[PDB]
């Protein structure tokens, strides 16, 4: 009983800089994961596991 | 390019789509990366706004992972400045 499942935690993209690219493919990432169906409709689908 | 054809059937390819002059450059690629490459040009498809998958975007994902494989990660505008960075003599030397 100690996985914090969490929903806000006060840290934004702009906070974090300098590695645009990164940031720019983590965006698609979460994008894709967000807005499964429209791009499944074009047969996308997201990497499961993002080291 | 079987392969090609089979993992790229459900989705809306153009015209001047052709796998046939970029065998050369999937050489020891397996399966899982020619779908991976075909979802990488799906997406690189979609953000840019774009319809269909022409072969410029194949073309630009296996130049952006071969950029990647040295561990070189610029947008365009970081990359035009630090080119317009390095002088011009020094340069040249480079071209020649």
């Amino acid at each position: 009983k100690f996985i914090s499942a969490e929903e806000k935690t006060g840290v934004t993209f702009d906070d974090f800089a300098g590695q645009e690219y990164i940031k720019r493919e983590l965006q698609e990432i979460v994008r894709i994961l967000k807005n499964d169906e429209e791009f499944q409709n074009k047969g996308i689908y997201c990497p499961k596991g993002v080291l | 390019v079987q392969i090609f054809g089979v993992h790229s059937a459900g989705k809306n390819l153009a015209e001047d789509i052709d796998f046939g002059k970029l065998v050369f450059r999937t050489v020891g690629f397996s399966g899982a990366d020619i779908r991976n490459l075909v979802n990488e040009a799906a997406i690189m498809s979609v953000r840019k706004g774009r319809s269909y998958i022409y072969q410029q975007d194949i073309v630009d994902v296996l130049d952006k992972q071969l950029l990647e494989g040295m561990g070189v990660l610029l947008t365009e505008e970081e990359q035009q400045k630090c080119e317009q960075s390095v002088s011009y003599e020094k340069k040249r030397l480079l071209a020649v």
